[PDB]
RNA sequence: GGGACCGCCAGUGGCGAAGGCGCCCGGCUGGAACGGGUCCGACGGUGAGGGCCGAAGGCCAGGGGAGCGAACCGGAUUAGAUACCCGGGUAGUCCUGGCUGUAAAGGAUGCGGGCUAGGUGUCGGGCGAGCUUCGAGCUCGCCCGGUGCCGUAGGGAAGCCGUUAAGCCCGCCGCCUGGGGAGUACGGCCGCAAGGCUGAAACUUAAAGGAAUUGGCGGGGGAGCACUACAAGGGGUGGAGCGUGCGGU
RNA sequence: UGGAGGUGAUUUAAAUGCCA
RNA sequence: GCGGGGUGGAGCAGCCUGGUAGCUCGUCGGGCUCAUAACCCGAAGAUCGUCGGUUCAAAUCCGGCCCCCGCUACCA
């Protein structure tokens, strides 16, 4: 039909700091239309070795520049039979859920989890968790934001909430897990 | 009601509550019937 | 490139089932297949076989326009009632990738909430 | 059509009045030849006849582990 | 754009006088356990009448009305079905100031003190040894506190309790004295209402109630059968006239 | 050895019975 | 001014579209249960008020007569 064979095959690209990859075929008309639709695709995709198989994000396009749409950063997301697979018994995870913002101004929340090894009553706890607020709140001030996006899931931070904490009581998989945008600043 | 629970045990009765309502259905009676 | 790739939703029930076959981001649909399209008796709406019928059409539809490969999505009602799937689900993915299209990441989105509302029934279930 | 399917395991017994049998054959031809299923049949069988079936594609539903 | 709960970790796990109490951060705030060669100097137990708190439900107003929804309107189901099933939907649930003071409010066990075997986990604290990525960590003993199970002496009609007595000793308190008629009657006391606290008698009957023991049964669960059971097949009676046995007249 | 607790499920239409 | 059905013991179905009174409660009787009721099935059962017309042919379309008769001229 007509309606479905009058459709045009406009093409996505991964945002600029990933480096552009090509990902995905979108039909569609005329470019007014194709400007807020959403993209998932995993890491491996996209410059992937495989371990990063669990990780999920998403892009949202901003432009469309015959057959081209750059995409622009919108959020990530972890699996969710992944994480089923930790929370046990006799475990006791740790939430953690944080506003900040970026010397370019974009503004932020996101929400890390940390898992003990036992079970621990709460003063044993909570100094957790401000200690990650804490080690959070001092790295947000010296990066802009598509840096900051990069390394946390690069898997970086990880590697020092599972240090600092570690400075209370052994723990397995410390790790950040979901990033929601908020909005965009007034400068540029 | 000043309850008394030796007569929850429908044994060779009724229930109990259905006859606490209908015992209400007469003294809302002979207090309003022309009891003044 | 050259690779033309979608998304499939299935949505299952207790008394139907849906087929949706869908391009990349999900927002300009292909093709849709129900049950209560092919089937006629309200006893088999649920069963396997409606299923395959209905997920072997709609392959068969979808591979025309360009689609090769997907990926699926697999969802029950969920929310505030039952969690189970139905048992339909086998009854399309082992039968649709028999269709010949391949097969990318599989994940349902069963949707749970962190207590959500009030269910049905109340204080004595579905007394029958 | 005409495909036949050769059967190679006699596993049990169902339906409410002990009528069809629980039997996992292998199809010998065709786009899968090879695949071994799980189907009830009915009448007497061997293990060692050639039976006809008609889809290829039924997967028949599982028993209460024979006993 | 809204309104209403805070999933999984979650633990015979903690906290409270009892009802209750579970997303996160800052302030305010009561109590208990532990460790203490600290201080005051019998200052205590109970408690008639008295005084406070007290899930849900109803009601006074004002705000709020997502989902859930007696009342109420429809289709079903049915011998009927004002009930079970289904599609809708008023009051309520929700927020502020109130009166109501009702529960299987159940550890169905009032509250304080001394004593009388041993075993076994687990939360807090502490003391002692070991390790230890040296961490506010991980093992193992021993002392004092709450929450669990098995079981001696003894105790009970037996279910069963066993230092968290239903054992043995010293205190104070409230109720019960066949069963119903009955929580009714007449009278007073608080309530805005609905109702709540106090509570007899005439007469009628020979017993109602508890704990366990065999068996029958179960539109309870397992094990195992049979052509007077079914499945799978072969042949029939019921319908005609007649032989022959009962019913009845 | 025996339980002792918790989460889910748990099925059409099926009324009644002199006399010793 | 009219105007309607003119139907088995009972609801009257069915009427321009034309050949089987058409099912349903009830009456006889036969089945299942141990026995009853529910449940099942054969039977009885009027044959369209009635004289007609039209109609090869009928309630079926149109009329004589008559059964019962149901709506005929209200807001201080
Ligand atoms: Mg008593
Ligand atoms: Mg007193
Ligand atoms: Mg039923
Ligand atoms: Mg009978």
């Amino acid at each position: 039909k007509d309606k479905w064979k009058l459709k045009q095959w406009y093409v996505i690209y991964a945002p600029d700091f990933f480096g552009g990859v090509e990902v995905g075929l979108t039909p569609a008309d005329d470019p007014e239309k194709v400007l807020n639709r959403v993209v998932e695709v995993t890491l491996k995709d996209i410059t992937g070795d495989f371990l990063k198989g669990h990780v999920k994000l998403y892009f949202q396009v901003y432009d469309v520049k015959g057959q081209n749409a750059y995409t622009k950063f919108k959020g990530m997301k972890l699996a969710r039979s992944y994480i089923r697979s930790l929370v046990r018994r006799r475990t006791t995870r740790i939430d953690g859920i944080f506003n900040i913002t970026t010397k370019d101004g974009y503004k932020l929340r996101v929400m890390a989890m940390v898992i003990a090894a036992r079970r621990i009553q709460t003063s044993q706890e909570r100094a957790i968790r401000k200690i990650m607020q804490e080690i959070i709140y001092k790295k947000a001030e010296e990066l802009n934001f598509k840096d900051f996006v990069l390394e946390a899931v690069n898997g970086k931070i990880a590697a020092e909430i599972a240090k600092e904490a570690k400075k209370i009581y052994p723990l397995k998989k410390a790790e950040i897990r979901k990033i929601k945008v908020l909005g965009e600043p007034e400068v540029a | 009601m000043k309850r008394r629970p030796r007569k929850w045990k429908k044994k060779g009765r009724m229930r109990w509550k259905w006859i606490k309502k209908r015992i209400r259905r007469l003294k809302r009676q002979r207090k309003k019937e022309r009891g003044l | 490139k050259k690779e033309k790739w979608g998304i499939a939703h299935i949505y299952s029930s207790y008394n139907n089932t849906i087929i949706h076959i869908t391009d990349i981001t999900g927002a300009e649909t292909i093709s849709r297949w129900s049950g209560g399209m092919v089937v006629k008796a309200d006893r088999d709406e649920p069963s396997p076989y409606a299923a395959m019928l209905a997920a072997r059409r709609a392959a068969e539809e979808a591979l025309e326009k360009g689609i090769v490969g997907v990926h699926i999505r697999v969802r029950a009602p969920g929310g505030s009632k039952s969690k189970t799937p139905g048992p339909g689900a086998q009854a399309a993915i082992r039968a649709l990738a028999r269709a010949g299209l391949k097969i990318g990441r599989v994940e349902d989105v069963t949707p749970i909430p962190h207590d959500g509302t009030r269910p049905k029934g109340g204080r004595r279930g579905r007394r029958v | 059509e005409g495909y036949p399917a050769e059967v190679i395991e006699i596993i049990g017994r169902t339906g409410t009045t002990g009528d069809v049998t629980q039997v996992k054959v292998r199809i010998l031809e065709g786009r899968d030849k090879g695949r071994v299923i799980r189907r009830n049949v009915r009448g007497p069988v061997r293990v060692g006849d050639i039976l006809i079936l008609r889809e290829t594609e039924r997967e028949a539903r599982e028993i209460k582990s024979r006993r």
